[PDB]
């Protein structure tokens, strides 16, 4: 059938899109811990 | 009712020749049988304008011609007046015009409209 | 929908090897995978295989025999064309055109050099006679070239009057796809851009073009191999006769891409020019202005059609035209301005490439002038100005524009008639009581410079007034 063939091409065509979202997210993750150590430090210099 | 204001309107939108005459009589109360008018004459004035004569001018022309209540001597007068010999076209539609309605020449009138007839031919 | 049915199928059917090993036992014992390849062609991952593949499957749809020797060093093999990217000759020119699609992704474009490359040779021929058909091209190619060098001899001003008024026309030589093209007009109106410079780095679309090239014919004719012209006039261009030459059973063609409205006066003019006949039947000759009012309805496409009704409308930042065409307009031939469309034009030999066009040209100016009234704007039943307009003609290359005085009440006639590809002359008729309005030689300068009725009509109205 052919159906199907432009099936797995519309599904090709956005895990690639949805590949560079992990990766975008990924240096996020570095961008959310970071914050956390400040404001652990300073509960700790309020307490 | 004048006679230029009234063509220049019928020309703008094209009309048919009936709705021409029929809007004729309703742009002047006291038409005066077309005398003092001399439309026949002044529907000349305005074909002779163009290098070639337009055809919608010569077809009210013959309406007018076709109807007994317009004197064919008018006419005759309004061509023969014109001359000038400017070019073939004029002429020829004259030519043309003046062969549609000859051989008859029929008028009913009084007899001082058969003199002025006499003298117009 | 069937994306649902597909795993409905698929999970009945998850509750491979086997399978590996059925195609093995097959294999150990069409179109449809080449239609797979050619399908995930357009997304395949920039590689040297990948781009291998890409070719093959173009050459595939192309008809071309799919050779390869390497890598990236490829060959088109066919009848008699042979071109290498990294017959009966060497490759032509190693032009940057097609390197220049060929090293992005413009693989597009390259297909259908390679189809026009192909349709050079649509001839019937025995692989000889075409070999020769081929062979007496170039003999026309070289004269045409020695006519342009020529008429360039002649005088060494612009390009413009190359184009408009010369003989044949502008130049650009055939370099792969697009063939020699010939340019004989540039319209003002086209010509001027939201001023265009009009250097040598000219565009093929900017205007019209008129190619030149063989296809074969129903009847055999006398033609050329070797070149025809070998020696020169100071300004002119002599034809040497002709037998080498032989019957062949083709003959030279001019393409116009699109079909030009032309009278029937240019078509026995045309004959009287060339002496071949233009249509092989006799067609239905009917007025131009429905002709012309179609042809220039297409240079801005829409899907809907206006409903003009020959009542036309155009839009002046000052003005508002009302333009009735009026059709059958009586002339004294007792007939209209009956007129066809042209697309091919057929020739012997290229002495008769310079008439054809020079009339082709007038053609054409003419065609532009009466359109320029055609246009798709409408302001609808706006009671302020909307001037009404006449369009008569009276003779060939001859018409009319009768209309209201606009401040007297008696009519006024302007009429025109084209005496050369941009010459035109104006006269004036009006009645005995008026006013001066304007003068002939301005209101040909006024169509010579812009060569729009429209624009001329604002012209004349504006002198008027200021009057």
């Amino acid at each position: 059938e052919n159906q199907v063939l432009e099936l797995l091409i519309h599904r090709d065509g956005e895990f690639q899109e949805l590949m560079k979202l992990a990766l975008n997210q990924g240096k996020i993750h570095h961008e959310m811990q970071v914050l956390e150590k400040e404001v652990e430090k300073r509960d700790s210099d309020i307490q | 009712v004048n006679l230029k204001q009234a063509i220049l309107q019928a020309w703008k939108e094209r009309w048919s020749d009936y709705q021409w005459a029929i809007n004729m009589k309703k742009f002047f109360p006291k038409g005066a049988t077309w005398d003092i008018l001399n439309l026949a004459d002044a529907l000349l004035e305005q074909a002779m304008i163009g290098p070639s004569p337009n055809p919608l001018i010569l077809s009210y022309l013959k309406y007018a011609i076709s109807s007994q209540m317009v004197s064919y001597s008018s006419v005759l007068t309004a061509i023969s007046k014109f001359d000038d010999f400017s070019r073939d076209l004029c002429v020829q539609a004259l030519l043309d015009i003046m062969d549609m309605f000859c051989d008859r020449l029929s008028c009913h009138g009084k007899a001082e409209e058969c003199i002025g007839l006499c003298r117009a031919l | 929908l069937s994306k649902m049915s597909s795993l409905l199928e698929r999970l009945h059917a998850k509750f491979w090897s086997e399978t590996i090993k059925l195609v093995r036992q097959v294999m150990e014992k069409q179109h449809l995978v080449s239609c797979l390849e050619t399908l995930q062609k357009a997304l395949k991952v920039t590689s040297l295989p990948a781009m291998t593949d890409r070719l093959e499957s173009i050459a595939r749809q192309n008809g071309l025999g799919s050779h390869l020797s390497a890598s990236g060093t490829e060959c088109y093999i066919t009848s008699d064309m042979f071109y290498v990217e990294v017959h009966h000759g060497e490759n032509p020119v190693s032009c940057p055109e097609l390197v220049q699609q060929l090293r992005e992704k413009n693989f597009d474009e390259f297909s259908k050099h390679l189809k026009g490359l192909v349709n050079l040779y649509n001839l019937p021929g025995d692989n000889k006679l075409k070999t020769k058909m081929y062979l007496a091209l170039q003999s026309l190619e070289q004269d045409l070239s020695k006519m342009a060098i020529m008429y360039w001899k002649a005088t060494n001003a612009g390009p413009l009057d190359k184009i408009l008024h010369g003989s044949v026309g502008y130049l650009t030589p055939r370099s792969g796809g697009h063939l020699m093209n010939l340019k004989y007009y540039v319209s003002p109106s086209d010509l001027l851009d939201d001023i265009i410079l009009h250097e040598n780095n000219v565009s093929r679309s900017l205007g019209m073009n008129a190619s030149v090239t063989i296809e074969g014919t129903s009847a055999v004719y006398k033609l050329p191999i070797a070149p025809l012209i070998m020696g020169s006039h100071p300004v002119d261009n002599k034809w040497t006769p002709s037998f080498n030459s032989v019957d062949l059973p083709a003959c030279f063609f001019l393409k116009f891409p699109q079909p030009i409205p032309v009278s029937r006066a240019f078509v026995q003019k045309l004959q009287n020019c060339t002496g071949i006949p233009l249509f092989e039947t006799q067609p239905t000759y009917a007025p131009l202005y429905e002709l012309i009012t179609q042809f220039e309805l297409s240079k801005d496409p829409d899907p809907i059609p206006l409903n003009h009704n020959m009542r036309f409308y155009a839009a002046l930042p000052g003005q508002q035209h009302c333009y009735f065409l009026n059709k059958d307009a009586p002339l004294p031939d007792g007939r209209s301005l009956q007129g066809t469309l042209v697309s091919k034009i057929t020739f012997q030999h290229p002495g008769r490439v310079p008439l054809i066009l020079n009339l082709i040209r007038h053609q054409v100016a003419y065609n532009t002038l009466i359109g320029s009234c055609v246009k798709r704007t409408i302001l609808k039943e706006d009671s302020p100005g909307l001037l009404q307009f006449e369009v008569c003609p009276l003779s060939e290359s001859r018409f009319s524009v009768s209309f209201q005085h606009p401040v007297n009440d008696s009519l006024v006639c302007v009429v025109m008639d084209v005496q050369d590809s941009t010459h035109v002359s104006c006269k004036l008729y009006k009645g005995l009581s008026d006013a001066l309005i304007c003068t002939d030689d301005f209101i040909a300068k006024v169509v010579q410079r812009c060569m729009s009725i429209p624009v001329t009509m604002r012209a004349i109205r504006r002198k008027a007034e200021t009057i």
